[PDB]
RNA sequence: AGGAUAGUGGCCUACCAUGGUUUCAACGGGUAACGGGGAAUAAGGGUUCGAUUCCGGAGAGGGAGCCUGAGAAACGGCUACCACAUCCAAGGAAGGCAGCAGGCGCGCAAAUUACCCAAUCCCGACACGGGGAGGUAGUGACAAUAAAUAACGAUACAGGGCCCUUUUGGGUCUUGUAAUUGGAAUGAGUACAAUGUAAAUACCUUAACGAGGAACAAUUGGAGGGCAAGUCUGGUGCCAGCAGCCGCGGUAAUUCCAGCUCCAAAAGCGUAUAUUAAAGUUGUUGCAGUUAAAAAGCUCGUAGUUGAACCUUGGGCUUGGCUGG
């Protein structure tokens, strides 16, 4: 068609932004970056739709422009930057530190952190191999390229950057019962510990997961990322509810005690 | 089939039909009051004779 | 066994047999040929505007017997030339020669309807003011 | 362009047009709630015609269906919640049971009336229509507002309604005014 | 008669945009509304804030009057006040003064005018001249 | 094997084989055919539609060829031809609304040559500029929602309802009638004003104004049957006309033209065309084939469809989860 799309009709936009119909024709559209546009969350829909702290997107420009907004430890102005899994949000104006970390509900939630955890962050290994002169290089699910690993890691492991050089503090390998959270398909947001490996050569291979509730549920291994060396000991801090789906007639229970 | 035929006595009826003017009557009642005045007429007053009821009745 | 076959893998034969057996419905003809599209003098359309040739009228089918008043119309879309009957009591007065005329169908949708033979229109507007109007006095003829 | 704004019909008419069966019927049922038109008969059989096409479908379900006892209570429940329904009658059979009856009595016209406000079925709609009647504290002019059961003993005057402690209405104002 | 009622919920304080912005509930019974300018000197003396710091916009009074609903906002100062507000709010408060321009024909056909000159207006003018020896 | 391409590849070339598809419908033709998400109708099974708010594709009058660029065979870029067509001083020059508005034509068929970047977003060197993308208003009975056109008394008068009662004669409380009598209530409209908005309009609120024939007056179709509602009155007299169909009209027409009355739906009602249900009149569910339409004159027969029965059963042991109670 002649060139890259530059617009994103309204009713195009990913679901999980949660976006009104009527509001306008057109949605954000994120700008290239570290996350795919389908898994990404624009600063604006960020400032504006979730924290409501600016109320159209004349303010989230003014807001960006004056230095406030960082994320991973830099200053970013586009207003569009396509933050993802595992970013870090920091708006020292309000002293505020942010993760983009999925809920059970399969968005994006609004999850608080201290500012110690905010000195770190996870990534997912999508491949190591061998760079220019021979240097072993290892890139993560937000597109950071990491040289010199430690020789164990592999891909699917989940590493430990230290956020502030880049570097890799520690790292997990891939294994029965690392606990993880799923990144995709409809068992989106939950959290559980690895129970079987599927291997399937030249297709997909599956992970079966067991929710904290010994329920359990299959998905995409591209779907699988390890935030935990066990059961009960991630390396971030959860969003409220800490993955466990629970049923619309539990959810209604739920409800009801609490009101 | 054969088609022909003479067009002067268009309209003859309609033309020589007397002209009658509509009396200057009572309005109607329109809307929610309409169907409350056709309610009574059938269910609280009936107008029934032994077993025959007519909404129209021509004298007789 | 019913004269149709019924084995699990006999889909085609009942998909064909049903399609070719579908021709003989003349509604569906009518559909899939498009004799609407190519034969009716509407061209498939509801309506159709004309040019009135002339007056003449159409004598009654039996056992009626009365002169049904109609025109002749020249249909601006095609061509075509077809009669029209004229409704109500003396609305052929309303209509003259080279006028423009609205026509509609008759409603037995392709067929001629009651005594008037050969006659499958009726004319609804002429000059662009509806006949009904001229005829209760609503409006007058542009003229 | 923008998206679709949907709409749908709250209605739908009877595939006879002409049964004295049905029009005495839907005559009478107008004469005892003040009805303006038909319209507002069929809407009340279209609704309730649905609700037991849903009710029909969870019949067909195993009891203690997941579906059929998360959507069939919640259904119950809203019938229950405006009134319709009996609290001894959550069965769900007892939802097929219902008649149009049951939904113009929880009309705000019929309660009007049935609370004594109003000398008549017809006086409660003018009356509505006219902004004298509020529930809780904000007024509603509109005839078929369904009123729920803890709404119910929140009917009355508007405060600012002549009948409710108002001022005096327009005419009033001109005639004692002289 | 009187006794005109303010609340505030949602309130959100803002130093990123160096404000605090909430909802305003206003109650005014036997009144048919608050006017902006009088909410602002009344929002003022609840919260000790200067007026020209206050912004108040997008009322709609409920079924039946007597109370309305809205945005407002508060700011540090009046200087960061004039710093972060649309022109149009500003005009609204006197804080600005109503920018005066040609009508967008105007401006486009204007635009479209001098797309066919390439050089300075004083070259192609004065050239144009020269071809026109009247 | 090479060439070319960003790259695979008969994509192209050289040489060489004779292969490739097809009754499981190739190939060809038609399409009043852009595909899909979806739409209408729908007991079930289905039938019909999808130019059109989103996704993908294609095009910028018809072809073809290109420049720039990461990206175009781009057309609000160029080059050439064809068809249209503009200015000219006659030497020459310049075009592309299937973008917005608007005009002509075509037609049964579709709105303003309006305001604005305030919102939604996009572009740029960019906190600032631009955006007929987009938003706002205008026209708008396409469809959809809610919903006024009156309510209540007072008497009169009638009946029922009761009670004082045997009826009688009354008291008296429920309807109906009242050119038979009142005082209340309100928004349609208008309007200070505030809100709304970029600025307005409108909505929502709201001073003052704003309802008795409350002329602030509901219409559209019908009244033989189907199909609800006239054997009323006048006119015509196989005429005029009605009538989807059956039928009506020749001097008291239940059907025409009218008046009265009544019926149905109502801010909507009718007509034309298409389509869906009704249609078990396309039938897989689920039709019919002696005589209503329909067993090839009769056998053989390839493809297609369809094809007898039979191979670890029973028993025993422990055994969890739950469901009567
Ligand atoms: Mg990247
Ligand atoms: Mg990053
Ligand atoms: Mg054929
Ligand atoms: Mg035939
Ligand atoms: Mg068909
Ligand atoms: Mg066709
Ligand atoms: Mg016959
Ligand atoms: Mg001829
Ligand atoms: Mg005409
Ligand atoms: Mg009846
Ligand atoms: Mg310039
Ligand atoms: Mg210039
Ligand atoms: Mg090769
Ligand atoms: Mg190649
Ligand atoms: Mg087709
Ligand atoms: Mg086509
Ligand atoms: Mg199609
Ligand atoms: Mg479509
Ligand atoms: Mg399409
Ligand atoms: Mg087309
Ligand atoms: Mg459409
Ligand atoms: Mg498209
Ligand atoms: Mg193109
Ligand atoms: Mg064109
Ligand atoms: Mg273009
Ligand atoms: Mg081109
Ligand atoms: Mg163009
Ligand atoms: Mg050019
Ligand atoms: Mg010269
Ligand atoms: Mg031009
Ligand atoms: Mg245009
Ligand atoms: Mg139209
Ligand atoms: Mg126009
Ligand atoms: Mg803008
Ligand atoms: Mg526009
Ligand atoms: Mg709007
Ligand atoms: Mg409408
Ligand atoms: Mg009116
Ligand atoms: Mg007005
Ligand atoms: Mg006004
Ligand atoms: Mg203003
Ligand atoms: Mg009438
Ligand atoms: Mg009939
Ligand atoms: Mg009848
Ligand atoms: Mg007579
Ligand atoms: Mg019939
Ligand atoms: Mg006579
Ligand atoms: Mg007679
Ligand atoms: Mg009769
Ligand atoms: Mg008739
Ligand atoms: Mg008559
Ligand atoms: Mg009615
Ligand atoms: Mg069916
Ligand atoms: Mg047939
Ligand atoms: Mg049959
Ligand atoms: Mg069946
Ligand atoms: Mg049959
Ligand atoms: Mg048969
Ligand atoms: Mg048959
Ligand atoms: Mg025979
Ligand atoms: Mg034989
Ligand atoms: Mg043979
Ligand atoms: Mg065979
Ligand atoms: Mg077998």
């Amino acid at each position: 068609a002649r060139g890259p799309k530059k617009h994103l009709k309204r009713l195009a936009a990913p679901s999980h932004w949660m976006l009104d119909k009527l509001s306008g024709t057109y949605a954000p559209r994120p700008s290239a970056g570290p996350h795919k546009l389908r898994e990404s969350l624009p600063l604006v829909v960020f400032l504006r739709n979730r924290l409501k702290y600016a109320l159209n997107g004349r303010e989230v420009k003014a807001i960006m422009m004056q230095q406030h907004v960082q994320v991973d430890g830099k200053v970013r102005t586009d207003t569009t930057y396509p933050a993802g899994f595992m970013d870090v949000i920091t708006l020292e104006a309000t002293n505020e530190h942010f993760r983009l970390v999925y809920d059970v509900k399969g968005k994006f939630a609004v999850h608080r952190i201290s500012a110690e955890e905010a000195a770190y962050k996870l990534g997912k290994v999508k491949k190591v191999q061998l760079g220019k002169k021979g240097v072993p290089y290892v890139v993560t699910h937000d597109g950071r390229t990491i040289r010199y690993p430690d020789p164990l890691i592999r891909a699917n492991d989940t590493v430990k950057i230290d956020l502030a050089t880049g570097k890799i503090d520690d790292f997990i390998k891939f294994d029965t019962g690392r606990l993880v959270m799923v990144t995709g398909g409809r068992n989106l947001g939950r959290v559980g510990v690895i129970v079987h490996r599927e291997k399937h050569e030249g297709g997909f291979d599956l992970v079966h997961i067991k929710d904290a509730l010994e329920n359990t549920f299959v998905t995409r291994l591209s779907n699988v990322f390890v935030i935990g060396t066990e059961a009960g000991k991630p390396w971030v801090s959860l969003p409220k509810g800490k993955g466990i789906k629970l049923s619309i007639s539990e959810e209604r229970d739920r409800r009801r005690a609490q009101q | 089939g054969k088609v022909h035929g003479s067009l002067a006595r268009a309209g003859k009826v309609k033309s020589q039909t007397p002209k009658v003017e509509k009396q200057e009557k009572p309005k109607k009642p329109q809307g929610r009051a309409y169907m409350r005045l056709l309610y009574t007429r059938r269910f609280v007053n009936v107008t029934l004779t032994n077993g025959k009821r007519k909404m129209n009745p021509s004298p007789a | 066994g019913k004269g149709k076959p019924r084995g699990l893998n006999s889909a085609r034969k009942l998909r064909v047999h049903r399609r070719n057996n579908r021709w003989a419905d003349q509604a569906y003809k009518a559909r899939l040929l498009g004799t609407a599209f190519k034969s009716s003098p509407f061209g498939g359309s509801s309506h159709a505007k004309g040019i009135v040739l002339e007056k003449i009228g159409i004598e009654s089918k039996q056992p009626n017997s009365a002169i049904r008043k109609c025109v002749r119309v020249q249909l601006i879309k095609n061509g075509k030339k077809v009669t029209a009957f004229v409704p109500n009591d003396g609305c052929l007065n309303f209509v003259d020669e080279n006028d423009e005329v609205l026509l509609a169908g008759f409603g037995r949708r392709g067929k001629a309807k009651g005594d008037i033979p050969g006659v499958r229109f009726k004319v609804v507007k002429v000059s662009g003011v509806s006949l009904l109007a001229l005829w209760k006095e609503k409006k007058e003829k542009p003229r | 362009p923008r998206a679709p704004r949907t709409y749908s019909k709250t209605y739908s008419v009877p595939k006879r047009p002409y049964e004295s069966a049905r029009l005495d019927a839907e005559l009478k049922l107008a004469g005892e709630y003040g009805l303006k038109n038909k319209r507002e008969i069929y809407r009340i059989g279209f609704q309730l015609s649905k609700i037991r096409r849903a009710a029909r479908d969870l019949l067909t379900r195993d009891e203690k269906d997941p579906k059929r006892l998360f959507e069939g209570n919640a259904l119950i429940r809203r019938l229950v919640r405006i009134g319709v329904l009996s609290e001894d009658k959550m069965k769900l059979d007892y939802v097929l049971a219902l008649k149009p009856e049951d939904f113009l009595e929880r009309r705000l016209q019929t309660q009007v009336f049935k609370l004594g406000l109003a000398r008549s079925i017809h006086h409660a709609r003018v009356l509505i229509t006219q902004r004298h009647i509020a529930v809780g504290k904000q007024i509603v002019n509109i005839p078929s507002f369904t009123v729920r059961l803890d709404s119910q003993k929140h009917i009355d005057f508007a405060h600012n309604s002549p009948y409710g402690g108002g001022r005096a209405g327009r005419v009033k104002r001109k005639n004692q005014g002289k | 008669s009187d006794a005109v009622t303010i609340r505030t919920r949602k309130v959100i304080s803002n130093p990123l945009l160096a404000r605090r912005q909430f909802v305003i509930d206003v109650l005014h019974p036997n009144r048919a509304n608050v006017s902006k300018d009088e909410l602002r000197e009344k929002l003022a003396e609840i919260y000790k804030a200067e007026k020209d710091a206050v912004s108040v916009f997008g009322f709609r009074t409920q079924f039946g009057g007597g109370k309305s609903t809205g945005f407002g906002l508060i700011y540090q100062s009046v200087a960061d006040a004039k710093r972060f507000e649309p022109a149009y709010r500003l005009v609204r408060y006197g804080l600005a003064e109503k920018v005066e321009k040609a009508s967008r024909q105007q401006r486009k056909q204007k635009k479209n005018r001098d797309k066919k000159i390439f050089g300075t207006q004083r070259r192609a003018q004065k050239r144009a001249a020269r071809r026109n020896a009247d």
